[PDB]
């Protein structure tokens, strides 16, 4: 995705259980 | 954390060494605070600015939510746009990059 920090590192991701990258 | 008596940033043509804390939740980026008014004392379009070229990001796509008003071409007056080196701005939301 063309989304620099969203959610989780970079891409969709299927986990999405760590907020690690979310924003920072 | 009193970021106000320092005016020692980034210096640009107009604006003597001021940049303003552009915080996006945990991202923070640096931009020079909008000359063209006062040296020390930016435009209404300021706040609004800051954010925006901080990261290439339209208004609406974002909310600016600090420096004591909201995101918009004029809001508060130029006095109350942060008088200091940048002041502090936050947004809730997004951001396209």
């Amino acid at each position: 995705r063309y989304h620099r920090r969203g959610g989780y590192d970079v891409e969709n991701e299927e986990k999405v259980k760590l907020g690690m990258t979310n924003s920072h | 954390m009193a970021k106000t008596e320092e005016m020692v940033q980034t210096e640009e043509m107009e604006t003597p060494r001021l940049s303003v804390i552009v915080t996006h939740s945990n991202e923070r980026y640096d931009l020079l605070v909008t000359p063209q008014q006062g040296n020390s004392e930016p435009v209404v379009q300021d706040l609004a600015q800051l954010v925006e070229e901080a990261t290439g990001v339209p208004l609406p796509f974002q909310k600016l939510i600090f420096k004591g008003k909201s995101l918009k071409e004029m809001e508060t007056p130029l006095s109350a746009l942060g008088m200091q080196n940048g002041c502090r701005v936050m947004l809730i939301g997004e951001k396209s990059n």
